[PDB]
């Protein structure tokens, strides 16, 4: 074993007790039942103010509305994750950069999607997600040319290294940004894994399940979402990300698959997602197969709290503030909608 | 010579300290303590015929002090001066 | 008083809705009381009275606006000391009043200067341009008064070389410029400064010639304004902007004076203002913690409260009534009750930094012993123990004395300085630490790393060649030498009070202070220890436990006493019984204890210290190891028995457990903590070598120096040397001693008999004074 | 990788460089040069007895440090959102200096059996000092090593324990028993170390 014991906390000690901290006050399913009683989007405010959150929304207008909340809950994770990031040293600095490459590689589809329809880029920054700025100058004031674009991309970019996937600019304007985003993301996710395993230890102990699940839950539902479009089976087994457990024969048959039935037999020979497809029903009124991933994806998040000197805690803690956002905007939908039948939709953690 | 209260301040009190500490230390010199022996500066050749030599160096050391605790009184008398300008 | 908490009880009190604000006014004067949630099912934000909170915290917003104006400007704040009660009446009404107006006034009254000196700042541009621009009109006049496009402005300084070659390189040779210096520089009309400025005139032929020359002077951020077209116009124009300039000067000068005006009467009740606010601020929200009309109109409300003040707690309920001229009187009543009360130590100003200091560690039960009293002696005591020494213990104590002289004046003004604020609070702490540590610096015989000699040594150098085998030629050969007791008269006895000064010159310093104050620290520790164990004694006595004072209490201290007090007496033995004659064979403690625990009283080496060690030892031992078991087995099997087979949760497995980690927890303590007071010499010794060290290194310097140019030399060595023992010495090593007295007294001695599981006592207080 | 590579290669190198050197000695009948013997007895008992006081001290507060480095590190970080773990988990701080304490303790008593010779000759320094240089030394080692070890088990289980309080103020209470059970080794340590030394006589 690596032993990181011994010297975790010589660098990395305070952060993981201030992330493991900012993890305690995450809802608890208790809390969770408290804003799912509310009766308007006030009260979930009035009853979100007895926890962790405070009063992070008491200053914003008075007529509140689910995009305010989403905003500000993306807010207060993008400080406390910036925080964070500020605090912490090379090897946790690029761990927390690579967690922010996820939200980097849509914001640099947004903007390659723009461009080509020839949109000012300074003008697509706002919406790009805040974890995932692109602060350096390189790659604005662009004049809307993907040539350029894609040589800032290139030179003034983190994301350089995932761009060698592609042969060249023209691939930009060639290929499809949905084939563009998840080759990104499947060079992303490899390198991301390679980097864990490098860093070994309970890092790599308790880091590698997530992103083995990530790649087995992308290859699932790029198979299943594949199946009426005009993807081919050859350019699908590309998107698959080659960290997950499936890599032996799995993608392949993954890849030969022609419909569901069959990407559920493949996903038969192992057991856990085996459970995850079973509980799958996909009809009407009960979970579908991306809210079991959910669950497990989240319930592995917690997991990774069971260790203690690793990076995994911030990664786990990133996305389980992640869903736990998601999981208050989908409460205050469904009050705002008047949808209380669904309101249970939410997965909970801890 | 206007300067910070703060300043004129420390200044007197290192200067009461020092008028003490070095008074005294004078007295004990000149008493010829033998505990500050260590801090006479003799040579061999002060052991020769007997301890005449020695006590001599003693009220030299005492006379150092004695100036030193002068020269504080002073510093001490500017600082005050300057309080009082303030 | 201080020796355990006060008897707390609770209480409930109905009283009707209108007298329920004053009677609670009337409590948060006199302090007493400490209210409790009634209504925990709905949060703080949604209760009854949340209306009325929102509304004082606004009014607090606006005090903080017109007090940080006040700040903004010179004026100062009042002080009168006195602290009016808020007008239970609706009286919130008129305060909302006044205090609106004293916003909205000092709003409009800065927008309204704002404005005017935007205004007044621009006009005098404009007179300036104009009076340059006859004076520019004044070679030959002789008309009275179309093609010709002219405009006029003011541009920054040294910009006229870049703006002069911008107009020739764009209207190339086809426009004219004049400028000229404005002396006197102004004020720039929105970037806010002082800045010199150059008054110039430009003359274009046709339209495009002045949209250029228009939009060039746009982007050097000039400013141009109109200009007269005729003689005529420009003196007219001119008088109309000097008589606006002088009117626009009256008006900002009386604006001025208003907002001054308005501004100085504030200032004079900003703080009674804000006391009043804050109180009925704080009144509402406790309001809110009691039952509302949703279960009766009468208010209901649930404190704990001193059982000596429940007399006084119904004198201010009747001031509440008469006050409020309810005629119903409210009702205070007692209750037999279940919760756990908290614990009230009733301190005071000297006492203050005692108990937070003991408090620090966890807040004591209710009712238990509780450490201060004998922490205000003991916590200095050990801290001096270390940081013994006379002169650093006089600079010490006349620095708290100047503190405590002076605290008054330092209260008034207080500052933000966390480091300061914790010394002064903790003043008192500090002037006995000095105290104490005077005295443990004349026991030491050590003042700045020298001694004393006030009553004379009693090692007399003399008997060595008298009767011993010495001569000037021994004295020649040996470089060191040293010194013995066992010829007749050179020790003549112990010194009177405190280590003998020869010492200090003796080489062999060290090897005997070490031994001393190690058995010093054994000592004391020992001796500390056994005191908080009486004290646990006396905590079970009172709260009724025979079971820990049979078992627990009485296996610890014969545990403790049998395995180490039996060291503090061999110490003191040995001190007592062996002398120089007998030094040749006179056992170590350290190898007799080692051996008294291994079993492995030798035949050889070191011989016994008394008769019958072997036995009295071995007794010691097997008593000891019998504590043991004493502590583990009995309770648990006790509680078992007359908790499940009398009356027959109790889980007898966790119960085992719990009482083996007590009693192993215990045991290897009493090594650990035998130990850790060895801490007291370590800090002893480093203090007296570092501040020996120190002296040699600094002063030394300044002493040794046959000329007499050395006493000048003594002033800055000697400045030297004081800056650096007030910062290495009585700073820092003063605070690793403070606060390893303090570890010692949390771990050592507190884990004996305090168990601080409490709460500390919260009362309505008002301290919004501040 | 850069310093581990450099230390990988010295101790490679070094251990090539003896089993090389081993090899020859005992083929070329060189061995008696391999004088085990007059490397222990030559080599002053004073070199052994102070490099064992030293290690006692030394490596005792080395395990303190890291431990209470590594302990000290997880109770700042989990205090920013509760406080009371600063109040509370100041125990293992306490055992990881208990450690430090106990090294001193046996640094204290190791060099209390020192004492000078007035020889050179091995026959005259004898089985009495020699053997008392070797234990003392050794006494160092198991003293300082075994409360280096136990320094930073503990900060590691104070730290889990910090970590564990900072979410549920009722786990210290029952996870301080793991500090307990790291604490005895240091106790181990110091008792073998006094057993070494017992017996142990300089002069
Ligand atoms: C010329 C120099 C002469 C030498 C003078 C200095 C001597 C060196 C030693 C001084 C140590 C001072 C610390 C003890 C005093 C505080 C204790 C007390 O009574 O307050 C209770 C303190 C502070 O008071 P408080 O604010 O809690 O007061 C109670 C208020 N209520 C009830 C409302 C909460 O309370 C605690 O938190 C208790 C724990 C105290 C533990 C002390 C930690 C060390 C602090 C270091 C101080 C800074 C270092 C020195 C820097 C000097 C340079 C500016
Ligand atoms: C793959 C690595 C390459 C292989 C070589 C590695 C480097 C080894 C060379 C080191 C430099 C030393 C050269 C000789 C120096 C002169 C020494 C001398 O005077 O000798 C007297 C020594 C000792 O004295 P003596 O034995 O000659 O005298 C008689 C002594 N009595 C009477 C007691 C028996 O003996 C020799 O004559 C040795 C001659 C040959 C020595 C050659 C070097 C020995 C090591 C070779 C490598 C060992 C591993 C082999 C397998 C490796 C496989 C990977
Ligand atoms: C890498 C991990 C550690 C293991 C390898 C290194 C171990 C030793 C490193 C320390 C330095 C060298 C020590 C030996 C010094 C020579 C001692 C000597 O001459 O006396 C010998 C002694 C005495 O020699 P002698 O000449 O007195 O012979 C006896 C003669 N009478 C009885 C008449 C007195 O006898 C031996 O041969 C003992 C065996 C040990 C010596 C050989 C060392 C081997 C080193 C490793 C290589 C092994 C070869 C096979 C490789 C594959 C292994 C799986
Ligand atoms: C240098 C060598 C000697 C060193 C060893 C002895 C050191 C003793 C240290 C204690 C002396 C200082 C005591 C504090 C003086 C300042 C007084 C503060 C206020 C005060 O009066 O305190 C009261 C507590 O009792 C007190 O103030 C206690 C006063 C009486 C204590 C008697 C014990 C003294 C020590 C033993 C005898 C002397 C031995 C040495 C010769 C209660 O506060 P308040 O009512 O004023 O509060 C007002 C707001 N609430
Ligand atoms: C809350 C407080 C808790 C308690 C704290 C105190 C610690 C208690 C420790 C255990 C009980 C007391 C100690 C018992 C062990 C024996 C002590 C011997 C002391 C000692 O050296 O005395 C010499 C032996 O006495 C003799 O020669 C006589 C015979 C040997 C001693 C007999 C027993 C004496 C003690 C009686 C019990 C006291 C209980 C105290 C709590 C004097 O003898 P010498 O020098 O003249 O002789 C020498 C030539 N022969
Ligand atoms: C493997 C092939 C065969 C090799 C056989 C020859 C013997 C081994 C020699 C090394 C061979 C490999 C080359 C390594 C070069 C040195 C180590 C890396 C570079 C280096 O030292 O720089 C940084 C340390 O700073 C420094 O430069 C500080 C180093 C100087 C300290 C000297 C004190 C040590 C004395 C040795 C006795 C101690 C023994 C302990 C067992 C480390 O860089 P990084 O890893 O942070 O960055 C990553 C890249 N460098
Ligand atoms: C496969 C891997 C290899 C495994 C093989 C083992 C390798 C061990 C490496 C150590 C060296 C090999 C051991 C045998 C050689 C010993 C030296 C013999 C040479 C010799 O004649 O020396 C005698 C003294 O040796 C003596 O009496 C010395 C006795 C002790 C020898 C063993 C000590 C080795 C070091 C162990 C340290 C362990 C540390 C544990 C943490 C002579 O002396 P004399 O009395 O005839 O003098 C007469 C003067 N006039
Ligand atoms: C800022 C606040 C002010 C701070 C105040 C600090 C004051 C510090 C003053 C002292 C500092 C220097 C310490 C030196 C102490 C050694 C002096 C000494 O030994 O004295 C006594 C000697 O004269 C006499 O002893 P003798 O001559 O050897 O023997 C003769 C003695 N019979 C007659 C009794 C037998
Ligand atoms: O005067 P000297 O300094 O010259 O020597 P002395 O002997 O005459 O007087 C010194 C008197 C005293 C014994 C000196 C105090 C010195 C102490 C080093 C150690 C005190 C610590 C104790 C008793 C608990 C820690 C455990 C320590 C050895 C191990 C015991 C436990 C077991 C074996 C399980
Ligand atoms: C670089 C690192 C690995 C060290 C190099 C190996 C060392 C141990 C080797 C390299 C060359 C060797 C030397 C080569 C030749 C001789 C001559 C012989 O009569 C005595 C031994 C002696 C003097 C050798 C001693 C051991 C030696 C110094
Ligand atoms: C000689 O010296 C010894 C050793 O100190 C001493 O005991 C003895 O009394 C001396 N003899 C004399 C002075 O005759």
């Amino acid at each position: 074993s690596f032993f990181p014991e011994l010297y975790f906390n010589v660098d990395n000690g305070y952060l993981e007790g201030l992330v493991r901290g900012l993890k305690a006050g995450v809802l608890s399913q208790a809390d969770y039942l408290n804003l799912v009683q509310c009766e308007t989007l006030e009260d979930l405010k009035l009853h979100l103010q007895s926890t962790d959150y405070g009063n992070f929304l008491a200053n914003e207008a008075s007529p509140l509305t689910v995009s305010v909340i989403d905003d500000k809950l993306k807010e207060k994770m993008v400080v406390e994750f910036r925080h964070m990031r500020n605090h912490a040293y090379e090897p946790l600095a690029s761990f927390l950069d690579f967690i922010t490459y996820s939200y980097m590689i849509d914001n640099v589809i947004l903007l390659i999607t723009g461009t080509l329809h020839q949109r000012s880029i300074a003008e697509l920054v706002p919406k790009c997600h805040p974890l995932g700025s692109f602060e350096q100058m390189e790659a604005v004031n662009i004049a809307q040319t993907p040539a350029e674009l894609y040589n800032a991309i290139l030179v003034d970019t983190p994301l350089a290294a995932f761009f060698q996937d592609c042969i060249s600019e023209q691939d930009l304007d060639e290929m499809n940004i949905e084939i563009i985003r998840n080759t990104l993301y499947k060079a992303y996710l490899e390198s991301f894994y390679k980097f864990c395993t490098l860093l070994g230890g309970t890092t790599a102990d308790a880091m590698c399940p997530i992103l083995e699940f990530e790649a087995d839950r992308r290859a699932f539902i790029i198979t299943i979402n594949s199946f009426g479009t005009e993807l081919s089976k050859e350019d699908r087994a590309k998107l698959f990300p080659h960290c997950g457990r499936l890599y032996p024969e799995g993608l392949a048959q993954l890849a030969r698959a022609d419909d569901y039935e069959q990407v559920k037999n493949v996903a038969d020979y192992y057991p856990e997602y085996k459970l995850l497809f079973e509980g799958a029903g996909s009809n009407p009124g009960d979970k579908t197969l991306e809210d079991r991933f959910f669950e497990h994806e989240v319930k592995l998040n917690k997991l990774a709290f069971l260790n203690q000197f690793h990076f995994g805690v911030f990664y786990a803690f990133v996305k389980l503030k992640e869903q736990e956002c998601r999981n208050i905007v989908w409460i205050a939908e469904c009050i705002a909608q008047r949808h209380r039948a669904k309101i249970d939709n939410y997965i909970p953690i801890f | 010579l206007c300067c910070g209260p703060k300043l004129a301040a420390c200044g007197i009190v290192l200067s009461a300290w020092g008028v003490i500490m070095l008074i005294m230390l004078g007295i004990f010199f000149n008493v010829h303590s033998a505990v500050l022996i260590e801090d006479v500066p003799f040579t061999e050749k002060d052991f020769e015929n007997g301890p005449q030599n020695i006590y001599n160096l003693y009220e030299q050391v005492s006379y150092n002090c004695f100036i030193a605790a002068g020269l504080y009184l002073l510093l001490g008398g500017f600082s005050f001066c300057q309080v009082r300008l303030n | 008083e201080l020796f355990r908490s006060e008897e707390m009880t609770l209480a409930q009190l109905f009283l009707q809705s209108e007298a329920a604000y004053c009677c609670v006014s009337e409590l948060e004067e006199l302090g007493k009381v400490q209210f409790r949630d009634l209504n925990p099912d709905v949060n703080v934000f949604q209760r009854k009275f949340v209306n009325e909170v929102r509304r004082c915290e606004e009014m607090d917003r606006k005090l903080r606006f017109v007090e940080k104006e006040i700040r903004k400007a010179n004026i100062p704040i009042m002080d009168t000391g006195e602290n009016p009660e808020v007008p239970f009446p609706r009286d919130m009404i008129d305060l909302e009043a006044n205090f609106e107006k004293i916003e909205n006034e000092l709003k409009e009254i800065n927008t309204n200067q704002e404005a005017l000196k935007r205004n007044f700042l621009e006009l005098t541009e404009l007179k300036f341009i104009l009076r340059k621009t006859q004076q520019f009109f004044d070679e030959m006049a002789d008309p009275d008064l179309l093609r010709l496009g002219f405009v006029a402005g003011v541009i920054n300084r040294e910009r006229i070389p870049t703006f002069e070659r911008m107009l020739w390189r764009v209207c190339r040779g086809n426009v004219f410029l004049r400028q000229a210096e404005i002396e006197n520089p102004l004020e720039d009309p929105v970037t806010g400064d002082y800045v010199h400025k150059s008054v110039f005139i430009i003359f274009f032929q046709g339209d495009q010639l002045k949209n250029r020359v228009k939009k060039i002077c746009e982007g050097f951020r000039a400013s141009l304004y109109p200009c007269p077209e005729t003689p005529q116009e420009r003196k007219e124009m001119a008088s109309g902007v000097n008589t606006r300039i002088d009117d626009l000067q009256m008006v900002l000068n009386q604006t001025e004076d208003h907002r001054q005006r308005v501004l100085q009467a504030a200032a004079k009740n900003i703080r009674v203002w804000f006391i009043k606010v804050r109180k009925m601020k704080a009144i509402y929200h406790t309001l809110n913690l009691c039952n509302i009309d949703v279960t009766q109109k009468c208010l209901i409300a649930e404190v704990w409260c001193p059982v000596t003040d429940l007399d006084s707690i119904q004198f201010a309920l009747r001031r509440g009534t008469e006050h409020s001229g309810s005629t119903v009187p409210s009702i205070l009543n007692r209750m037999q009750t279940n919760q756990t009360p908290p614990t009230y130590n009733k301190t005071n100003k000297f006492t203050h930094g005692f108990q937070n200091i003991v408090d620090a560690y966890g807040i004591g039960t209710y009712r238990e012993i509780n450490p201060a009293p004998y922490t205000v002696i003991t916590f200095p005591f050990l801290f001096a123990v270390m940081f013994g020494d006379f002169g650093h213990g006089i600079l010490m104590t006349l620095f708290a004395v100047w503190m405590v002289l002076r605290e008054s004046r330092i209260l008034s003004q207080k500052n933000e300085n966390e480091m300061f604020s914790m010394v002064f609070s903790g003043r008192y702490i500090i002037l006995l630490m000095g105290l104490f540590s005077i005295y443990t610096g004349l026991i030491y015989n050590d003042c700045f790393s020298k001694s004393l000699n006030i009553f004379g040594s009693s090692w007399s150098v003399r008997p060595m060649f008298t009767i011993g085998n010495w001569t000037e030629e021994t004295l020649l050969g040996s470089s060191v030498l040293q010194l013995n007791p066992a010829i007749p008269g050179v020790f003549g006895g112990p010194y009177p009070f405190g280590i003998d000064p020869i010492w200090n010159i003796a080489t062999n310093k060290l090897t005997f202070l070490n031994s001393f104050k190690m058995k010093m620290s054994v000592i004391l520790g020992i001796i500390h220890m056994l005191f908080g164990v009486s004290l646990s004694l006396f905590n079970h006595i009172y709260f009724k436990k025979p079971l820990n004072i049979y078992f627990g209490f009485i296996p610890e201290i014969i545990f403790m006493s049998s395995l180490f007090g039996y060291l503090v007496i061999l110490i003191f033995y040995k001190w007592t019984a062996y002398d120089a004659h007998s030094s040749r064979n006179a056992p170590s403690l350290l190898i007799h204890f080692i051996n008294m625990f291994l079993f492995s009283y030798p035949e050889s080496g070191n011989a016994m210290l008394y008769s019958g060690q072997k036995g009295i030892q071995c007794f010691l031992i097997v008593v000891a190891m019998l504590c043991v078991p004493w502590m583990l087995l009995f309770k648990p099997l006790i509680l078992r028995h007359q908790y499940l087979r009398k009356k027959h949760v109790f889980d007898f497995g966790d119960t085992m457990v719990h009482q083996a980690i007590h009693t192993i927890e215990y045991c290897l303590g009493c090594i650990s903590n035998t130990a850790s007071y060895l801490r007291l010499w370590a800090l002893s010794l480093a203090h007296a070598q570092l501040s020996e060290v120190l002296w040699t290194m600094v002063i030394h310097i300044g002493l040794h120096v046959r000329s007499l140019a050395g006493g000048l030399g003594l002033f800055f060595i000697f400045a030297a040397f004081a800056t650096l023992t007030v910062a290495i010495l009585l700073i820092m090593e003063g605070l690793s001693a403070f606060l390893h007295a303090l570890r010692l007294h949390w771990v050592e001695f507190q884990n004996k008999f305090y168990t601080g599981t409490g709460f500390k006592f919260l009362p309505f207080s008002f301290e919004h004074i501040r | 990788t850069g310093l581990e590579l450099l230390y990988l290669g010295i101790f490679v190198a070094f251990w090539a460089c003896m089993i090389v050197v081993g090899i020859c000695y005992t083929i070329f009948d060189l061995g008696f040069r391999f004088d085990v013997a007059w490397f222990l007895t030559e080599t002053s008992p004073f070199m052994w007895s102070n490099l064992g006081i030293g290690l006692a001290i030394s490596l005792s507060v080395v395990g303190a440090a890291w431990g209470i480095y590594i302990t000290g590190s997880s109770i700042i970080g989990g205090g920013v959102k509760a406080p009371r773990i600063k109040t509370k988990n100041l125990v293992s701080i306490i055992f990881c200096e208990a450690v430090a304490i106990y090294g001193i303790i046996m640094a204290i008593v190791i060099s209390n059996m020192a004492e000078p010779f007035s020889a050179t000759d091995p026959k005259a320094i004898g089985h009495r000092n020699y053997h008392a240089g070797y234990s003392m030394f050794g006494a160092g080692l198991t003293v300082g090593l075994s409360n280096l070890f136990c320094g930073v088990c503990v900060g590691i289980v104070g730290s889990g324990a910090a970590l564990a309080d900072a979410q549920n103020p009722s786990l210290f209470v029952k996870i301080l028993i793991v500090e307990i059970f790291g604490s005895a080794i240091g106790l181990f340590g110091v008792i073998v170390a006094i057993l070494q030394t017992s017996r142990v006589k300089m002069g």
